[PDB]
RNA sequence: GAGGCGAAGAACCACAGAUUUCCGAAUGAGAAUCUCUCUAACAAUUGCUUCGCGCAAUGAGGAACCCCGAGAACUGAAACAUCUCAGUAUCGGGAGGAACAGAAAACGCAACGUGAUGUCGUUAGUAACCGCGAGUGAACGCGAUACAGCCCAAACCGAAGC
RNA sequence: GGGUGACAACCCCGUACUGAAGACCAGUACGCUGUGCGGUAGUGCCAGAGUAGCGGGGGUUGGAUAUCCCUCGCGAAUAAC
């Protein structure tokens, strides 16, 4: 599953920021196992928590919030 | 002596540095790449520190 | 009829006679005990710094300097010289007293630019000269159809490229004719034998 | 204070300020340096007014004698910011002239009277 | 615009202060007090902090460690991420 | 006492350390001056035409 | 190696935007890239100024080019001192995309002539300098390139102004 | 011109032709709005001072009694100049 732009762009802006924490937390989680060691369900998945946090964050600032 | 944070981030980078080109890496590029020319000795060579 | 103005002028083609006499006595007192660069309200020269595109006008700035009198303060030399470069005592800069005068203002001021300058005379040991200088972001400066030019880029530290009427002068410009070989288009491009 | 030769009382001075103003409005006055010199050497001026307080005393030094070899009579105010607002000015003037003394015509006789006593 | 948390530190010595002295390991931010990291500790796990000790390391990163109150089990809270 | 060798064994001091500005180890830390890019001296950069030769 | 992304048109390219740690002119203060505090600072110099850092300016960089200052010696003269190397090397200050110069108190093929300035070609190694040694060394004019001419100060007005 | 399992116009990129865009020329030229050029007679009303110039001492220049500049001292006239 990919969070596409369109449906950042339909989030009211505390979605946003909601959906920005549960990224976060998503990371966070992937890089404990990580430190572990911890092998995950693919290593393709924590590029994309990073490129949704930045998505999120960019239409944040282009939004307003 | 006594290492300030700063000089102790420094000599941290230069341990990382010390690291073998990864088996890996030989394999993607069909040996094109294998030693690495930075590779410090403590002994045998001198930092900037 | 004379202006007012003939009259600051006339007194001043001979600072030693007259009321100025005593005025100059007096005031080279004060001036003795000011600094290097001291911001006057007014022009002691009211009709020369006209003359020299003064206006009582916000943006335009006037700076009476001091500076000492006479020869280059010269080290001697430290290592072998031919006779002929052996000179302490006779060597005299190159740049006039005047410009001298103008480049510690413009320092003094580092936003502004030199406009001209003029001399208030000296003492035994120092003369004096009154810089008018101009900011050329102030906007009453950069509407004034007359001051204007000075706000452009390229007058930017004009007094330090020589571009100043002392010093151009200075620089042998004087003459279109006869003598101006070695000075006219610049004294770089004549390959420093100008002067 | 170069050019200045006399001393006149604050009295004198405070006549000689009111004598203006009456001639502002009911007759002609030059004010600033270079309109009452013009007036001295064109002869219009009747009385000419010079402040005390001119920083370069160059401005003014010229009109005590210039007044002196046209025949016309000059008095000292103290501060030129008095004798600007005296001639209807937001800022000082340094020398101001009588034209037109109008109403005041037989006031100025007698400032000139009480100067001329003070030399 | 930078994180407290970096990640936990898992190796050898960590489990030992984990089962042990029911202290968590965590890279963190070179950056950050101790209080910080007993704050960003607390908001993340839902834990009490008891106490906080760091370290700059060789690694170049901060290294805590942080002990938990009796009320929570150590072993407990790193099972679950 | 020998100049050379016998010499040598005591420099433990440490003055030129890596400059804040220009990242060379020219920053002497008892001068607080660094002997490459100049700063601690200057607020221009350090620069000299004889550091190349007169005609390039 | 594993795994992912792309027809919800990805990669890639252009333009525009977002993000852009710390040190750095480095500017709250200190510091070998870190730290301290009254969450507070355009430090310093300066213009305007509601006199408050409120509005602004400067600083530093850049391959050389450009302008303004300071200014050698080896060398040449078969020695060497003036001369020469050379206003060169190098140093200080500073501008711009170019810079500088520039509308005659000019020229002076002397004329009943030319008509701002720079540059190129020539004038010419000529005039001029010089232990009159070695060396040094223009200009006017001409043929070209490109062309462009204007604003104050003052007189006379006198607040009609910014 | 290059690439392609060896000497390639015809295998692929390209090349001729034609066309599009951006940048520089340039906020220039052209165009326009406003302003108003100029002539006669009379009038000694105005027209930039440590200046022009001179001397002492230096630097610089091809500049020689005739270069340009600095420094110390002295120092005009007022267009009828
Ligand atoms: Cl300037
Ligand atoms: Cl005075
Ligand atoms: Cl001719
Ligand atoms: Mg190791
Ligand atoms: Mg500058
Ligand atoms: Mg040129
Ligand atoms: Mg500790
Ligand atoms: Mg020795
Ligand atoms: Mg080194
Ligand atoms: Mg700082
Ligand atoms: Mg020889
Ligand atoms: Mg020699
Ligand atoms: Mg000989
Ligand atoms: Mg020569
Ligand atoms: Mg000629
Ligand atoms: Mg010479
Ligand atoms: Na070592
Ligand atoms: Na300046
Ligand atoms: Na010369
Ligand atoms: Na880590
Ligand atoms: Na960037
Ligand atoms: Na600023
Ligand atoms: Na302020
Ligand atoms: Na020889
Ligand atoms: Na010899
Ligand atoms: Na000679
Ligand atoms: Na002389």
């Amino acid at each position: 599953t990919v969070l596409h732009v369109q449906e950042i762009r339909d989030m009211t802006p505390a979605e946003r920021e909601a959906e920005l924490d549960d990224l976060k937390t998503e990371l966070l989680n992937a890089r404990a196992v990580q430190a572990a060691g911890g092998a995950p369900e693919n290593p393709g998945r924590i590029k994309e928590l990073r490129k949704a946090i930045a998505r999120i964050k960019t239409i944040q600032g282009e939004e307003g919030d | 002596g006594k290492k300030s944070k700063a000089t102790k981030k420094r000599l941290a980078k230069l341990d990382n540095q010390n690291s073998r080109v990864p088996a890996w890496v030989m394999l993607k590029t069909d040996r094109e790449v294998q030693r690495n020319h930075k590779r410090r000795h403590w002994r045998r060579n001198d930092t900037d520190e | 009829a004379r202006s007012a103005y003939s009259y600051i002028r006339d007194a001043w083609k001979n600072p030693g006679d007259g009321q100025l006499a005593e005025l100059q006595w007096q005031r080279q007192q004060e001036w003795r005990n000011e600094g290097a660069v001291e911001r006057i309200e007014r022009p002691t020269r009211l009709d020369k710094a006209r003359s020299q595109g003064y206006k009582a006008k916000q943006g335009v700035i006037v700076a009476r300097v001091s500076v000492r009198k006479g020869s280059a303060r010269k080290r001697r030399h430290k290592a072998g010289r031919r006779s002929k470069r052996q000179g302490v005592t006779r060597i005299t800069r190159r740049k006039d007293i005047q410009r001298v005068a103008e480049e510690r203002a413009s320092r003094t001021f580092p936003n502004l630019r030199v406009l001209n300058s003029y001399s208030v005379g000296q003492d035994g040991r120092q003369k004096w000269h009154e810089v008018i200088l101009i900011d050329p972001n102030h906007p009453a400066i950069q509407n004034d159809d007359d001051l204007s030019w000075i706000c452009a880029d390229d007058q930017a530290d004009r007094v330090f490229r020589g571009l100043t009427g002392a010093g151009r002068r200075n620089r042998g410009l004087s003459g279109k004719g006869k003598g101006s070989e070695k000075t006219r288009p610049s004294l770089r491009s004549n390959g420093g034998k100008g002067k | 204070p170069v050019y200045v030769d006399f001393d006149v009382p604050a009295d004198l001075e405070d006549d000689a300020l009111e004598a203006l103003e009456v001639a502002r409005d009911t007759g002609a006055v030059k004010k600033g340096t270079n309109e009452t010199t013009k007036s001295i050497e064109r002869g219009s001026a009747e009385l000419v007014f010079v402040a005390e307080d001119v920083q370069p005393e160059e401005i003014v030094m010229h009109i005590p004698e210039l007044a002196d070899e046209k025949g016309v009579p000059f008095i000292f105010v103290e501060q030129q910011d008095d004798l600007g607002h005296a001639a209807g000015l937001e800022v000082g003037s340094a020398a101001a002239a009588v034209t037109d003394a109008g109403e005041a015509d037989a006031d100025v006789e007698d400032i000139a009277d009480k100067v001329e006593e003070l030399r | 615009s930078w994180d407290v948390i970096k990640h936990p530190h898992v190796t050898e010595k960590a489990m030992n202060d984990m089962d042990f002295q029911n202290k968590l390991q965590f890279a963190v931010d070179d950056r950050a007090s101790k209080g910080e990291v007993a704050d960003a500790v607390e908001e993340q796990y839902d834990v009490t902090v008891e106490q906080v000790n760091t370290q700059n390391t060789m690694d170049g990163e901060k290294k805590a460690v942080v002990r938990l109150s009796e009320d929570d089990d150590a072993q407990e809270v790193a099972s679950r991420i | 006492t020998g100049a050379g060798t016998p010499s040598q064994g005591k420099k433990n001091t440490t003055t030129h350390t890596k400059c804040r500005r220009c990242g060379e180890k020219s920053y002497h830390t008892k001068k607080k001056v660094c002997s490459s890019c100049g700063f601690g001296k200057s607020a221009k950069r350090r620069d000299y035409e004889w550091q190349s030769k007169a005609g390039e």
